[PDB]
RNA sequence: GGCCAUGGAAGUCGGAAUCCGCUAAGGAGUGUGUAACAACUCACCGGCCGAAUGAACUAGCCCUGAAAAUGGAUGGCGCUCA
């Protein structure tokens, strides 16, 4: 029974934070550490949400709840492979400073 | 090979009570000698009724509705085991209701030496819906365009000796 | 002395098995059974001891 | 003990558990310390932690 | 259960001819033609088209249905060998005995020599099987490359060069020498 | 590098513990590797494909269990959709 109700509080955390702030872009990422995401949201304290998951209930779980809140739609189209998000509301620039900040590479 | 038989009887009646109650049974048997002994075989396994106080009312064959329509029946089947008694449900595909259960006897004996004799059938039912059909060796059976060969045909000879040399084509 | 990325490859070939319990068989890993027919397939494995 | 100081403990290892609201710090030093075993608050810890897990008394220091 | 039907679909390349008739697979590409005979088995083809082959068991009980998907992975692999080849390298493993490889040729046959295998005296001898080629790797040191069109063949002596320098009488969990296949892979990288 | 044991043990010698915090994810750790770390691997969560999958049990035939002395007996030959 857990995972049903683990699935139910994600999408209600997903819906939470969905009015509560407002627009987002792509957020996309690849071989990146625990500790590598630990370092955004230590200093996002408040300013933004690490809106973490997967792919294929956060979809759908919204695509069928396009009701109370419709306008998405053809918006769902743009998840593809390894994203997150980062729920937030500041400024295309805004953003990027605070989030793009820590990079870790490999040859 | 069997016929499906519609046997009614009844308690005899008493001056206490002069019109028992009727219960029929569906018996699949050979003849009607052997349906009239299968019935009194289930009554007794279920009500307190004996051929010596009882009376046969009624036993007529019942004959298939379509027999010419192919169906996928599912039987309900309740055998008894060298070491104990068990359910089971199996699926079979025939036109007459009969060939069916025929084909169940057949069947209960070669993959578990169930005999005659250790064998209830409790439902025979025919499965309108392609939804309905839960087994696969005749699900296999209901998709659509199905065609096969019959590849090595062997044939069967009059003669001991052939003067040509054997083919299989089919 | 034998480096150790070459230690790991024959150790691939001569350590890394298991083994039958009535039989004594050397068998992959991962089996669930065993390969012979003279102790019927036996699903009694047990990893086959190390060097310590 | 927490001697009005287990805050500190949290607020001088401010550096540690990167948490929610601070509060959070407290409970990796509630976690981790709960493997020693002593006089906390009469038991060991996992108890008067999840006190205040779930909510007991009032520690929503700012 | 005798399923009514399976089927297994081999996909061809662009440059390769599968060519079957009788249960004879002869599979022709840029690197040459393989042939295998599978007249022990109960299978049926169909030409889905040039790139396509469709292969299928009628009415075929579990371990006749579980005979068909390798004979897909067969002709797959005839197919990988005429276009790709195949290629097994082996690295030479020793604690105190350097193990001395040769690739010699005697009456006419080609042979790789083993000597000095855990300091016997004895000179191991493994025949090159036909379609096979041998080379002494230079860009490692004491390695063996094997490599041919026809995977069985490769890997078979490959096997007969591991299986020759087998340790007795040591524990071997100990006594870890031998000539052991380190890389299995094809003639042209992917 | 949790505590204590330990020459040293940091998850991977051994004992109380088995928690917390971030997490969608992660055990005071499933292994290989170190004197010890490191290292990689796994537990679980991701991306990908996309329609099935896992576990326990029941009983039919077959197999293991199943070792004796002259050479030899489903009566013999032989029989494998018998
Ligand atoms: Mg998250
Ligand atoms: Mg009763
Ligand atoms: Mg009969
Ligand atoms: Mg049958
Ligand atoms: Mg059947
Ligand atoms: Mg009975
Ligand atoms: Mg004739
Ligand atoms: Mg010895
Ligand atoms: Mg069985
Ligand atoms: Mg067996
Ligand atoms: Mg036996
Ligand atoms: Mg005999
Ligand atoms: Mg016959
Ligand atoms: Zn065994």
């Amino acid at each position: 029974g857990g995972a049903r109700e683990k699935k139910v509080q994600y999408f209600s955390k997903l819906r939470e934070l969905l009015e509560e702030y407002k627009s987002i872009f792509v957020v996309g990422v690849d071989n990146v550490s625990s500790q590598q995401m630990h370092e955004i949201r230590k200093a996002l304290r408040g300013d933004a949400v690490v809106l973490m998951g997967k792919n294929t209930m956060v979809r759908r779980a919204i695509r069928g709840f396009l009701s109370e809140l419709p306008e998405f739609e053809k918006l769902l189209p743009f998840i593809k492979g390894n994203v997150g998000f980062i729920f937030t509301n500041g400024d295309l620039k805004s953003i990027r400073d605070i989030v793009v900040s820590n990079v870790v590479a490999a040859p | 090979r069997l016929n499906e038989y519609q046997v009614i009887g009844r308690n005899l009646p008493t001056e206490s009570v002069p019109e028992p109650k009727l219960f029929r049974m569906r018996i699949f048997a050979p003849n009607t000698v052997v349906a009239k002994s299968r019935y009194w075989y289930f009554l007794q396994k279920l009500h307190k009724v004996k051929k010596a106080s009882g009376e046969i009312v009624s036993v007529n064959i019942i004959s298939e509705a379509k027999p010419t329509k192919v169906k996928t029946f599912g039987i309900w089947l309740r055998y008894e085991s060298r070491s104990g008694i068990h359910n089971m449900y199996k699926e079979y595909r025939d036109v007459t209701r009969v060939g069916a259960v025929e084909t169940m006897y057949q069947d209960l004996a070669a993959r578990h030496r169930a005999r005659f004799r250790s064998i209830h059938i409790l439902k025979v039912v025919e499965l309108e819906k392609t939804d309905d059909v839960k087994r696969q060796y005749v699900k296999q059976f209901l998709t659509k365009d199905l065609k096969f060969p019959l590849p090595h045909r062997v044939q069967k000879s009059k003669k001991l000796f052939q003067a040509t040399a054997p083919t299989t084509f089919y | 002395m034998i480096e150790p990325s070459l230690k790991a490859l024959a150790s691939k070939y001569n350590c890394e098995k298991s083994i039958c319990r009535k039989c004594y068989a050397r068998l992959p890993p991962r089996a669930t059974n065993c390969r012979k027919r003279k102790c019927g397939h036996t699903n009694q494995l047990r990893p086959k001891k190390k060097l310590k | 003990i927490p001697l009005d100081e287990i805050f500190e403990i949290a607020r001088k290892m401010q550096h540690k558990s990167f948490g929610k609201n601070l509060a959070s710090v407290s409970k990796e030093i509630l976690g981790t310390a709960q493997s020693v075993g002593c006089r906390v608050d009469g038991k060991n810890p996992h108890d008067i932690i999840d006190a205040i897990n779930a909510g007991e008394i009032d520690v929503p220091e700012n | 259960m005798k399923y009514i039907q399976t089927d297994q679909i081999l996909d061809i390349p662009e440059g390769v001819t599968v060519d079957i008739k009788a249960r004879v697979v002869k599979v022709t590409g840029p690197r040459g033609e393989l042939t295998k005979d599978l007249k022990h088995i109960d299978v049926t083809f169909n030409k889905i088209n040039n790139r396509a082959i469709k292969i299928t068991v009628h009415n075929g009980d579990r371990k006749h249905v579980a005979a068909l998907r390798t004979v897909k992975s067969l002709i797959a692999n005839l197919i990988t060998g005429v276009t790709k080849g195949y290629k097994y390298k082996m690295r030479f493993v020793y604690a105190h005995f350097p193990i001395n490889v040769n690739i010699i040729k005697k009456d006419g046959q080609d042979y790789v020599e083993i000597r000095n295998f855990l300091g016997e005296k004895r000179v191991r001898e493994v025949k090159i099987h036909e379609g096979v080629t041998m080379e002494i790797s230079s860009t490692q040191k004491d390695e063996l490359i094997v490599s041919g069109n026809s995977l069985e063949a490769v890997s078979q002596n490959a096997a007969d060069i591991q299986q020759i320098c087998r340790v007795r009488n040591k524990d071997i969990r100990k006594f870890l020498d031998g000539i052991y296949v380190s890389e299995r892979g094809t003639i042209v990288e992917e």
